[PDB]
């Protein structure tokens, strides 16, 4: 697709095109994480109108690519369900010191189900994980917290500190790049650990992964929409200084407010389609 | 036309730009062309009254 | 030789009098590329006429 700009040498155009082309192959996929690419857009070398237009075009293309590569959630949720059921079974088998609170925590583990919409996953996996951690701590009879209004924090059980920080690094890398999924060479199963503990460790890893992916995508999409809206409003503000046919045409194109991905795609396609009609309104060099 | 509309069949009217396909699409049944503004509840009840 | 199809749209599709032409009407000259790109639906003449009218209107707009 002919994603096109104004006031750029062809080398910068192919640089931007290649940057979008290889977005997922690099760490820290956030746009502000690459000040060189963002600055190549035209800052301080061109008039305000054209640099704003170029930034808006780049943001639209970046948002389109991100929405294109948004990954599949199904297999991870299925794995989480399977592991939750396994933890529940192992907990039902185990001879706890007192069966009372173990009973209701196992009931909570049994109650877990995923909704059709993706916005509710965080809280349900949070409660499932906290109940699983409470069960695991009970199994090795550690003094779980009981302060008023306090709750048990989510943490791995009986793993070495180095391995814990390695897993934290892996999850952080997942947060840096949603699309790449770095596998663990580290093995969470230990001969020195009870099967219940191993199952809880697997479940907590999967829940952390899900929460990280969801939160990262949500905030990235929010940022993209905010940037696009701000650029559109400022560019509309600038175009009102002139009153030619081409400038009025561009303003009417920018009339549509963008707060949804589909509206963003329509705006981008319309802006590309009628490029030759309004191009001369922008000065260059 | 026949079926519930759903958002795939709703199109936004581009005002003040060339829209020849829409002008030809006049008298067509299925695709519904709308402005992107959506009425709020208060003005909905005012229209009703 | 784009001139032949531009003349086609201007004369048979837009049916403009000869006093109006690609040379003397800047917005018409601008819209000619868009109109020539969509070779289909030249049968629906009123659509092209109405689009030209609203293009003139937006050209004159002061808001």
């Amino acid at each position: 697709m002919s994603l096109q700009f104004i006031g750029l040498q062809r080398r910068d155009v192919v640089a931007l095109v290649n940057f979008l082309r290889h977005l997922t192959q690099k760490p820290d996929v956030d746009l502000e994480a690459h000040p060189k690419i963002l600055k190549k857009c035209g800052e301080k070398r061109l008039h305000r109108r054209t640099v704003l237009f170029n930034e808006l075009m780049l943001w639209l293309g970046y948002y389109r690519e991100l929405r294109f590569h948004n990954p599949d959630l199904s297999s991870v949720l299925e794995e989480f369900e399977v592991r939750c059921v396994a933890v529940a079974r192992r907990g039902y088998t185990y001879p706890f010191g007192d069966r009372g609170k173990a009973r209701d925590h196992l009931a909570v583990l049994d109650r877990t189900e995923f909704d059709t919409d993706v916005r509710h996953d965080a809280e349900i996996v949070e409660r499932a994980l906290v109940s699983a951690v409470i069960l695991a701590k009970m199994s090795v009879r550690e003094t779980l917290v009981t302060a008023i209004g306090q709750t048990e924090p989510i943490a791995f059980v009986h793993l070495k500190d180095t391995e814990v920080q390695r897993i934290e690094e892996n999850l952080e890398g997942v947060r840096r790049n949603m699309f790449c999924v770095k596998p663990l060479d580290l093995n969470l199963d230990r001969h020195a650990n009870t099967a219940l503990v191993n199952a809880v460790n697997k479940l907590v890893y999967t829940g952390r992964l899900i929460m990280n992916v969801r939160r990262s995508w949500e905030e990235l999409e929010r940022k993209c929409l905010a940037r696009i809206q701000e650029r559109c409003k400022l560019l509309v503000k600038e175009l009102r200084m002139c009153l030619s046919f081409d400038s009025n045409y561009c303003r009417n194109i920018l009339k549509h407010a963008v707060e949804n991905g589909d509206s963003a795609d329509t705006l981008l396609e319309l802006l590309i389609e009628d490029f030759d009609i309004y191009v001369d309104s922008f000065p260059q060099s | 036309d026949r079926q519930p509309l759903n958002p795939a069949n709703i199109e936004a009217r581009h005002h003040g730009v060339s829209d020849v396909p829409r002008l030809g699409a006049m008298d067509a049944d299925e695709p519904l062309f709308v402005d992107d503004y959506r009425a709020t509840d208060d003005e909905w009840t005012l229209q009703k009254v | 030789k784009r001139d032949e199809k531009h003349r086609h749209v201007v004369n048979v599709v837009l049916e403009l009098p000869t006093e109006i032409s690609e040379a003397t009407h800047p917005v018409l000259a601008t819209m000619l590329s868009k109109y020539t790109r969509m070779s289909s639906l030249f049968n629906d003449k009123c659509a092209f006429k109405l689009d030209l009218l609203r293009m003139v209107a937006v050209s004159r707009t002061r808001r």
